[PDB]
């Protein structure tokens, strides 16, 4: 039986602040019991304001990002303006759903700046079904990074703690420290970290080292 | 092509300063049998590209005729625009992917290496659409045996002189001969550089069996 | 009278009258002039204004990051053929993962516009294009015509009264390989203003400039945007 | 190419489909055909043009075709087109009997066909059928019926009418000589031989120059019968 | 792609002028004759043979359609080959579907339909042939004449082609219902012999017969024998 | 007239559309080829219609496949379309049969293609002739010349365009069966400089190509040095 | 089924057994597995006998059109490219295998292997279910540069070996020698098969 | 297939085929309607009395649904086509919406259809003008006129067919709220209208009637003739 | 007779020239663009008092921010209106945002020169639309009024008169318009020009009027509002 889906692992992450949106993912591209490459960053710069993550079946990550960017230049041609994050979110919902019967098996997490300069992160699933959150993990290590991001970012189950706004630095140390917390335990996470920060100034890229073993 | 009839074994790929070199033994199997023992699994696409393939061999010849047909159609124009290795890599990624999308998958695991504009490209494309670059590739069980040797040495030396790469490929293929059941002591080494694609072979692998007298 | 009703009728002189009449369309279009230097491919368009209150119709169309066009003639034909060009470039950056070389693009357009020029009941595209595009071979300025034939030009001027602009461009074509961006656009604006009636003048309104080159993706400059390049003009 | 198109689906400068009216000229030159609607049955009487030569008369009648269990049709004009129309009507009524398990009423059948003739008269550019048709058929809704359709696709129910050569004189004689609701089958036979006697200018009417088939009811079943020659000579002699 | 509109349009008088002209073409065709006996049907048609170079045995106008049906035409030859192949196709469909030799009235209905389809379709002219289909089954003879307009007539005995009017008037005085087959053949051959102009031979007139044993062509020997006694 | 479409013979039996299209080829600029002992050479009187055009605009020497060249004339877009059709032809033949298509079969296929448009009112003839050159160790040099009618003839020396007659009278002056490419190139040059009516329609380019032994059967445009020495000698022969 | 081909200087030699079995009882104990594709191009069938036959006939059709259209005998490489295309385009529907062999002016004798839709010239290209029992013999007894009689007695020996061991192969051994002169069809009756170690 | 462009502009901007189709309507049997308080009446002139004629199958006032009926004039066959398409589409509307069609829906439908055949390959324009009268689910009366050009309108009372100029002049003169206060003043309005154009006061049009939330009601020629003597 | 795709000796399609002449017979409509929004008034040209005045609707809605005036073959513009409606709503579905005016007039502008008589896979359009539209609306770029014609050229205009008396009326538009104009001034001005051009005496019945403001959706002025604005005459 030919199987058309393989879990190439690698986790992404996205956070929304008052004025930014980080997106991060490990670049281990695993399969079975090996490591294809210790470098295949799973964030793809879509526009000047929108950084899209993709984890899961690596082939559909490539095809899906290529289709998205093609749709962005189609939009820009017929409308004379780049898609915002809102439009990219909805359009990626109809792309991911128009194959409802043989899915793109790719957990997207689109983070970026809406037209109000405020953070926005649209976590998806393989068959469409999006939403806007303030933070999100996806992929292999979503279950080990999600609760800690609830804790230090959502401040849930706390008492007598000031729900201070999410500052860019503390979001950074959250990203790196949580990916280390995953690299210790998740088998599919590690070998690098590709943290892309989004602001009005453009997209600045930052990488981090992790456990290789 | 749901089932493989005549497969090959692992292909090896490794970059080096100013060119890429790959090897793939000239064996073509049919089950456990080593039916075809003098088939070449490395193609020259043009002066700057050369391709490899494990897995099903018939589909490899389909990609030879189609792909060489493309580069010949493009050489016909004589407009100075030729597919860099990145273009050929992306194309095979799309053909393989689409064929997957129809559930008629080309059962290849190709490894495209090339050298255009002094930048050694080295791609990978398996049947399901997975693709990526890397300093060292090995399809099939080569990703199990020769792959740790190549990432070990490249870890020790990410930039390699050409001959050091060639010995590294020879020694990896020595391991594949000793341990890969579908292997055979007859392989080609392809070198793509400034000058062009040169396909040496059939080569062979010296083998040591001193351990065979150690058991007692 | 009996030969000028169809595209598929050879005259006794061996000429397709409908195709020639199709080129009369581009000859009536608002003058648009392109040209190129060693590094840049410049376009310059006079956006006609039907009424004083009406705005000058757009003559430049973004085709991709490195290719832009300048129509003149039947506009709807121009947006059809532009949609085709865009679909070509998107398909190339999809499959081959690299920008389409321009000459191949104008070849595709050539074979496209050739088809109705030979099949009964179709009509030749009455849209005469200039295409600017930068690729590995340097900047390009192709001219296409209703006859489906395309040209590779140093500098060409199409539109009504374009012959003056081509006259000037013969007067100064020998300087174009060395000109920087601004001087180049100055040449284009002068030659384009050679076409209009003497009293009427180039302004920020009726001019558009789409430049594309080595270190610059294709960019279109509108009414206030041509201000920087819209000065002096002796 | 456009030089060659006859444009058979366009109006004139006065709103008259030239091909439909020219077709009406063709049927205007066809052999006269008329039937009468009565209480106890219906009869059709058509001037034959197979008159007389070395013909064989292999068939039972010339211009009368059987359409289902319960109907009959008479054509006039283009013989071939009449063939195509008859085959099409048989196909329609038998599709209705497949899809409903009952006979098809006359009105539904005529409408199904006349939509076809109209369809050619509107688009497709084909020439319209130059074939007028008179129908007779019984149905459990409305009783015995007579439907005249013409090339334009228009049709109407009639109690007795005549299409073809001298149709004007025929309908005139019917206006002078039809007793609405009081014409019997035999009264219909006599009147029909009256009209055909006066109209057919070929001169002494024979049994060979016409045929008549009558439809009536018998024991919960419909009977479609053609008149044998002895009955025709009998009825013409009676007409004398 | 081809013209889609009908080329035959009702003239303002309403008579299809293309079928008038096509009938004029058949009227100029080589003369043919058919007569129905009590037990069979004769078909004899004139060979408008040019130079003696012709291999006269190479092609025949009287082709069988099955074991019991014939065809003769009058006018345009190649068109006739079209209708022959079409007829063979139809009779074979009927034989597959119902497992019975096709009754000749049926076959003439269908082939009449096919001759009609081209008086109405797009950009085709009507045929230029008037068929004579003779057939036997149910122990009974059949002889039909199809025209370019598609209508078919059932005949006792008929004539077509060049001088078909004098042919028919020749048959009206010489056909009798009780005519056996051979004397029928004699009457037909005399009928052609009225306006042959050329001294008939066993090479230049064809003779076909359909009886209970089936349809076939009479070899020029036998036809030579019937060309005796005249 | 009687000449309103190809599907209409005149009273004398001449499909006027094909003849007209030939009158379209004859208005274009003359191009010539010469098959010789070891290959084929092409020249192109490519009139440049204005100083604005790039050196290399409107090339009339194509590459329908690596072992076949193509010189065209007349309405040039139609020439390009024949380029696409022929290229599809050789590609189809390499995918079907796995080796370079014999040029003879290629001019059969293309000739049937052009001929496919002289039967219908729905389409018009290609108003363009053209020459095909090829060299191979198996069949040597070959030169076929399709015209608007679709007929394919093999020539030792050909000429198509406006000055076809003068170019023929020039080509008959040669013993082309006994010359090699590197000497043929000069003579084709002299031909183009001679046949070109200079004072009318000045300012053309010379655009040459061969395919044969020296190019290993690979059709390629002439080296610029060889073209320039050729123009130099031919112009010197004008004098 | 055990078909075999060999390349020697003037041409080739296509041996083949003559049994086609249905399961455990044979259907045909004489069947020529060598159907001509042209005057001098034979294809040795195997696998689905019906499928192999359809493949041989279609390939013969295209090779004959291409044959006449060029007016020159079609090169064997052409033939194995058409049988290669038809065996590759339908590979999920045909269990066929066609060692297409022959002669041609431009190259001389050839034996192309086309199992699964691939194309590989080879010295000796044995196939068929019995071919899995003679790899040893052919490898031990093949020496390049074989005279024709060496090729014929050689393939007769090899197919003899396969016939003694294999159940899918039995009967007579057909042999044809394709050269510039023409085809020389020969048959090996069961009383003439060279006897080997029988126990 | 036939794909010639039958309907094409002419050297004034006119669509000659549309003007010609409207010519065919102008020779059609004159029809009239009016929109009253709770009733909607249509009258179709006489058409073809022809004493042998059958009445039932030669009427011009067919039913499109429980609440939508229509007159017309011109090429009666074409109008039979449009009537059929409109019927099938009404029922498809009840399939996809569960709500009976407003008169606006079916009228705008048929206007779309006539517009398409004015503007497609190888198709002549319909020669029918349809005065579709009906009741919206709220019960308001509805009169929509649709001509071959495809443009449709609401109407108080409008006349179509031959001589629609004089009759339309009539409803322009005599349509008043006193005129449609009651049923019989409405119907005597319609027949009082056609009587300028009917062939002697008649049978020689009979008509049709629809009451609020009541299926189409026709008239036999007796009750038509009562009004006949009542107006003559 | 010739085809529909024939170019004249001057270089224009015949059918687009004769069609742009056909628009010259339509009733004059006019709209004007201002920084407050855009208004639209069109003469109904009632033919008889038996007509329903609310029947003739020459200013219809394309979405919550795009009002489409027209003039000419009012039948033809139905396919344009429904085309635009399906367009903007599909745009909303897919991209989750309102559709720009330039995008709409470009999309619907794509159908003009989509006509022929030989390609015709369906029975596609056999002649150019005899409609001159004037898509008005507001987007993130703000108020904009895009003219359109049968030839498919959609052009941005500050204020434009289309129809029968578009010649003179347009002279009134260049005569009266100025960038700093307030929207009620736009309404008054346009009604003044229509009153100049109309044959019949003006009233609140034989015209309509709509506007689309930055916060206001598309809206058609009822009878009373129209009268209140015509009190100024």
């Amino acid at each position: 039986r030919f199987s058309p889906y393989v879990f190439n692992g690698g986790t992404i992450l996205a956070i929304a602040g008052e004025d930014f949106a980080i997106v991060a993912s490990d670049t281990r591209l695993s399969e079975g019991f090996s490591i294809h490459t210790r470098d295949s960053p799973k964030c793809y710069k879509l526009t000047d304001k929108t950084v899209i993550g993709c984890s899961g079946f690596h082939g559909d990550c490539l095809t899906l990002t290529k289709i998205i960017e093609a749709r962005l230049k189609m939009y820009k041609h017929s409308n004379n303006k780049a898609m915002t994050t809102g439009a990219i979110a909805a359009m990626l919902s109809t792309i991911l759903y128009s194959r409802r019967f043989f899915p793109y098996y790719v957990y997207n997490i689109i983070g970026g700046l809406d037209e109000e300069g405020k953070g926005a992160v649209y976590s998806f699933d393989p068959v469409g079904s999006y939403q806007r959150d303030s933070f999100k993990a996806g992929g292999s290590a979503s279950a080990m990074l999600q609760p800690l991001l609830d804790n230090q970012v959502g401040f849930k189950n706390m008492q007598n703690v000031e729900h201070v706004p999410l500052s860019l630095d503390r979001a950074m140390r959250l990203v790196k420290d949580v990916f280390i917390s995953a690299a210790e335990r998740d088998v599919y996470t590690g070998d690098a970290l590709r943290i892309c920060i989004v602001t009005k100034e453009g997209i600045r890229e930052e990488t981090v080292s992790l456990r290789k073993d | 092509t749901q089932n493989p009839m005549v497969t090959g074994t692992s292909v090896l790929g490794v970059k080096f300063e100013g060119g890429v070199v790959i090897a793939a033994d000239m064996l073509g199997s049919y089950g456990s049998l080593a039916r075809f023992r003098n088939i070449s699994r490395i193609m020259r696409v043009n002066n700057s590209t050369m391709l490899g393939a494990s897995g099903d061999y018939a589909d490899f010849q389909y990609l030879k005729q189609v792909l060489g047909q493309m580069v010949i159609d493009e050489e016909l124009l004589g407009d100075g625009h030729s597919y860099s290795p990145r273009a050929i890599h992306s194309w095979l990624t799309r053909a393989m992917y689409s064929r997957r999308s129809k559930m008629n998958p080309l059962w290849n695991t190709m490894v495209i290496g090339g050298y255009a504009d002094g930048e050694s490209f080295l791609g990978y494309v398996d049947m399901l659409g997975v693709a990526y670059e890397a300093p060292s590739l090995a399809t099939g069980y080569g990703a199990y045996l020769a792959q740790p040797l190549l990432r070990e040495v490249l870890e020790k030396q990410p930039v390699l002189s050409q001959t050091e790469a060639r010995d590294l490929v020879e020694r990896c293929m020595r391991v594949l001969y000793y341990r890969d059941a579908r292997s055979y002591n007859r392989f080609q080494i392809a070198t793509v550089t400034e000058k062009g694609v040169e396909i040496e072979g059939p080569l062979s692998t010296e083998t040591n069996w001193d351990i065979a007298h150690m058991i007692s | 009278n009996q030969y000028d009703n169809d595209v598929t009728v050879w005259s006794p002189q061996g000429r397709i009258h409908q195709i020639e009449y199709a080129m009369e369309a581009v000859k009536q279009g608002s003058a648009t002039v392109g040209l190129k230097s060693k590094t840049h491919a410049v376009l310059v368009a006079l956006k006609r204004a039907q009424s004083e209150l009406a705005a000058h119709q757009k003559k430049i169309l973004h085709v991709d990051n490195h290719i832009g066009i300048s129509i003149a003639g039947l506009t709807a034909d121009a947006r059809l053929l532009c949609n085709f060009m865009r679909q070509e470039c998107l398909d190339s950056r999809f499959v081959f993962d690299r920008p389409l070389p321009v000459s191949r693009l104008v070849s595709l357009i050539g074979s496209k516009t050739q088809i109705p020029t030979q099949r009964y009941g179709r009509r030749p595209y009455g849209v005469g294009l200039l295409i600017a595009g930068y690729d590995d071979m340097g900047p390009h300025i192709f001219q296409t015509c209703p006859s489906a034939n395309y040209f590779d030009c140093r500098a060409m001027s199409i539109g009504a009264r374009s012959q003056s602009a081509r006259t000037y461009l013969e007067r100064h074509m020998s300087e174009f390989m060395e000109c920087n961006l601004n001087e180049l656009v100055k040449h284009g604006l002068r030659a384009l203003r050679e076409t209009l009636p003497a009293e009427q003048d180039l302004t920020t309104k009726n001019v558009s400039i789409g430049i594309v080159g080595k270190d610059l993706e294709f960019t279109i400059y509108d009414d206030d945007d041509v201000s920087p390049f819209l000065e002096g003009l002796e | 190419s456009r030089r060659y198109d006859s444009r058979t689906t366009i109006f004139s400068p006065e709103g008259r489909l030239y091909q439909v009216e020219y077709a009406m000229e063709a049927i205007g030159h066809a052999g006269t055909c008329l039937g009468i609607l009565a209480n106890d049955g219906v009869l059709l009487a058509a001037e034959r043009r197979n008159i007389h030569k070395l013909l064989d008369e292999v068939f039972f009648s010339e211009k009368i075709y059987k359409l289902n269990e319960d109907m009959a049709c008479s054509v006039a004009g283009i013989t071939s087109d009449a063939n195509v129309l008859t085959n099409e009507l048989r196909l329609i009524a038998q599709r209705y009997l497949l899809q409903y398990q009952e006979p098809i009423p006359c009105e539904q059948l005529v409408t199904a066909l006349c939509d076809i003739k109209q369809a050619y008269t509107q688009f497709g550019g084909k020439r319209p059928f130059g074939v007028s048709l008179l129908y007779i058929g019984w149905d459990k809704h409305y009783g015995f019926q007579l439907y005249q359709s013409d090339p334009s696709g228009n049709y109407g129910g009639w109690k007795a009418t005549c299409i073809g050569n001298n149709s004007a004189a025929a309908v005139s004689m019917l206006k002078q000589d039809y007793k609405e609701g009081e014409m019997t089958l035999k009264s219909a036979l006599a009147l029909a031989i009256k009209v055909l006697n006066k109209t057919m200018d070929v001169s002494k009417l024979s049994a060979e120059k016409v045929e008549i088939a009558t439809l009536t009811r018998e024991n919960g079943k419909t009977v479609i019968r053609v008149l044998k020659q002895k009955e025709v000579e009998q009825l013409i002699k009676k007409h004398e | 792609r081809g013209y889609s509109f009908s080329l035959t349009t009702f003239s303002p008088s309403g008579k299809l002028v293309q079928i008038e002209y096509a009938l004029a073409a058949v009227a100029g065709g080589a003369p043919s004759v058919g007569i129905k006996a009590a037990n069979g049907v004769v078909l004899a048609t004139e060979k408008k043979q040019k130079s003696i170079l012709y291999d006269e045995r190479s092609v025949h106008k009287v082709e069988p359609i099955t074991k019991h049906i014939g065809l003769v035409y009058s006018g345009m030859g190649p068109d006739y080959r079209v209708l022959v192949h079409r007829a063979r196709k139809l009779a074979q469909q009927y034989y597959l579907v119902y497992q019975e030799p096709i009754p000749t009235a049926q076959l003439v209905q269908r082939v009449a339909s096919v001759m009609q389809e081209y008086t109405q379709s797009g950009g085709v002219r009507p045929f230029g042939v008037s068929l004579l289909i003779c057939g036997w089954n149910e122990g009974r003879p059949y002889l039909f004449q199809s025209d370019p307009s598609g209508a078919y007539f059932a005949w006792k005995a008929t004539a077509m082609g060049k001088n078909y009017v004098n042919g028919k008037t020749f048959l009206e005085k010489r056909y009798n219902e009780d005519l056996e087959l051979e004397d029928a053949i004699h009457t037909a051959i005399l009928t052609l012999k009225e306006s042959f102009e050329g001294q008939m031979t066993e090479d230049n007139i064809e003779v076909g017969i359909c009886n209970e044993a089936g349809f076939r062509r009479l070899t020029p020997t036998e036809v030579k024998d019937y060309l005796a006694a005249i | 007239g009687y000449d309103l479409s190809a599907s209409t013979f005149s009273p004398d039996g001449r499909v006027f559309q094909v003849e007209y299209a030939m009158k379209a080829v004859e208005n274009s600029s003359t191009a010539i080829g010469i098959r010789c002992k070891d290959g084929v050479v092409f020249g192109v009187e490519k009139l440049v219609l204005s100083k604005l055009y790039e050196e290399g605009s409107n090339k009339r020497l194509f590459n329908v496949d690596r072992h076949v060249g193509m010189a065209v004339a007349g309405l040039l877009a139609d020439a390009r379309s024949l380029a696409d059709i022929a290229r599809e032809e050789a590609s189809n033949f390499r995918s079907n049969f796995g080796y370079n298509i014999p040029l003879k079969h290629l001019a059969d296929r293309v000739a049937m293609y052009v001929h496919a448009y002289t039967l219908y009112s729905a389409v018009r003839p290609f108003g363009c002739s053209f020459m095909l050159g090829s060299y191979s160790v198996n069949d040597g040099a070959q030169l076929y010349m399709i015209d608007p009618s679709g007929v394919s003839y093999g020539y030792w020396g050909c000429a198509i365009g406006k000055a076809r007659q003068a170019a023929k009278t020039e080509i008959e002056k040669l013993q082309m069966k006994e010359m090699t490419c590197r000497d043929i190139v000069k003579e084709v040059a002299k031909i183009i400089y001679i046949v070109h009516d200079e004072v009318k329609d000045k300012a053309f380019e010379l655009e040459l190509s061969w395919v044969g032994e020296l190019t290993n059967g690979r059709h390629e445009i002439v080296p610029k040095d060889i073209r320039e020495e050729a123009e130099k000698y031919a112009k010197e022969s004008l004098k | 089924t055990t078909i075999m081909a060999v390349e020697f200087d003037g041409g080739v030699v296509m041996g083949s057994d003559s049994r086609v079995s249905a399961g455990e009882a044979v259907v045909n104990r004489v069947f020529d597995k060598l159907s001509p594709l042209h005057e001098r191009i034979y294809c040795a069938l195997s696998g689905s006998a019906a499928d192999a036959q359809a493949v041989a006939d279609m390939a013969a059709y295209q090779l004959e059109l291409h044959g006449i259209e060029l007016e020159e005998p079609p090169l064997v490489l052409a033939a194995a490219n058409v049988v290669r295309n038809i065996s590759y385009k339908y590979r999920e529907d045909l269990s066929a295998h066609l060692m297409v062999a022959g002669w041609d002016q431009r190259e001389g004798g050839q034996v192309y292997g086309t199992l699964g839709g691939m194309l590989t010239r080879q010295p000796f290209a044995i196939g068929g279910s019995g071919s899995t029992f003679i790899y040893g013999y052919v490898d031990a007894a093949y020496k390049p540069g074989m005279s024709p009689e060496e090729c014929r007695r050689f393939t007769t020996d090899a197919i003899a070996l396969a016939m003694s061991r294999d159940g899918s192969s039995g009967g007579v051994i057909y042999l044809v020698t394709i050269t510039a002169a023409g085809v020389d069809h020969r048959v090996i009756l069961g009383n003439e098969l060279p006897k080997f170690y029988d126990e | 297939s036939y794909d010639r462009a039958i309907t094409v502009f002419s050297p004034d901007g006119h669509l000659f085929q549309v003007e010609y189709a409207q010519e065919a309507v102008k020779k059609g049997s004159t029809a009239v309607g009016v929109r009253g308080r709770d009733i909607v009446v249509l009258g179709v002139e006489k058409k073809s009395v022809a004493k042998l004629q059958d009445e039932r199958t030669v009427r011009k006032i067919c039913a499109l649904d429980d609440n939508v009926c229509m007159a017309f004039a011109g090429l009666t066959a074409d109008a039979r086509i449009v009537i059929n398409r409109a019927r099938v589409e009404c029922q498809s509307h009840r399939l996809t919406v569960e709500d009976p069609v407003t008169v606006e829906y079916i009228t705008r439908y048929i206007a779309s259809l006539k517009q398409r055949y004015t503007q497609s390959n190888g198709r002549r324009p319909f020669g029918i003008s349809a005065l579709i009268v009906g009741f919206d689910f709220d019960g308001t009366p509805r009169l929509y006129q649709t001509d071959p050009s495809g443009t449709y309108h609401a109407w108080k009372a409008n006349a179509i067919g031959r001589g629609a100029k004089s009759v339309r002049e009539f409803l322009e003169k005599n349509y008043t709220d006193e005129a449609i206060e009651t049923d019989d003043l409405t119907i005597k309005l319609v027949i009082k209208a056609l009587l300028e154009v009917v062939q002697s006061g008649g049978k020689n049009i009979e008509l049709a009637v629809m009451r609020r939330d009541q299926s189409l009601k026709i008239l036999n020629p007796e009750e038509i003739e009562k009004y006949v003597a009542e107006i003559e | 007779d010739r085809g529909v795709n024939t170019f004249s000796p001057e270089g224009r399609l015949f059918q687009v020239e004769y069609a742009i002449e056909a628009i010259k017979l339509g009733s004059t409509a006019i709209g004007i663009q201002t920084s407050e929004g855009v208004c639209l008034a069109v003469e109904k040209r009632i033919t008889s008092p038996l007509m329903e005045p609310s029947s003739i609707e020459k200013i219809v809605e394309i979405d919550a921010h795009i009002g489409c005036a027209m003039s000419g073959l009012i039948a033809d513009a139905k396919t344009l209106i429904d085309k635009a409606r399906v367009e903007t709503q599909n745009h909303w579905f897919t991209y989750n945002e309102t559709m720009t005016v330039e995008s709409v007039t470009q999309a619907v502008s794509n159908l003009a020169l989509q006509f022929g008589e030989e390609d015709a896979d369906p029975g596609a359009m056999s002649r150019p639309f005899g409609v001159a539209l004037l898509f008005g609306g507001v987007d993130e770029k703000g108020p904009q009024l895009f003219h359109m014609d049968p030839s498919g050229t959609f052009v941005q205009c500050d204020a434009r008169a289309i129809g029968s008396a578009s010649e003179g009326a347009q002279s009134s538009l260049q005569e009266v318009y100025h960038k700093s104009m307030t929207l009620k001034e736009a309404i008054k001005s346009s009604l003044i020009i229509l009153k100049q051009v109309m044959e019949e005496k003006l009233n609140a019945t034989n015209i309509e009027l709509a506007t689309v403001q930055p916060g206001q959706n598309f809206h058609m002025f009822t009878k009373e509002e129209l009268e209140e604005v015509i009190k100024d005459i």
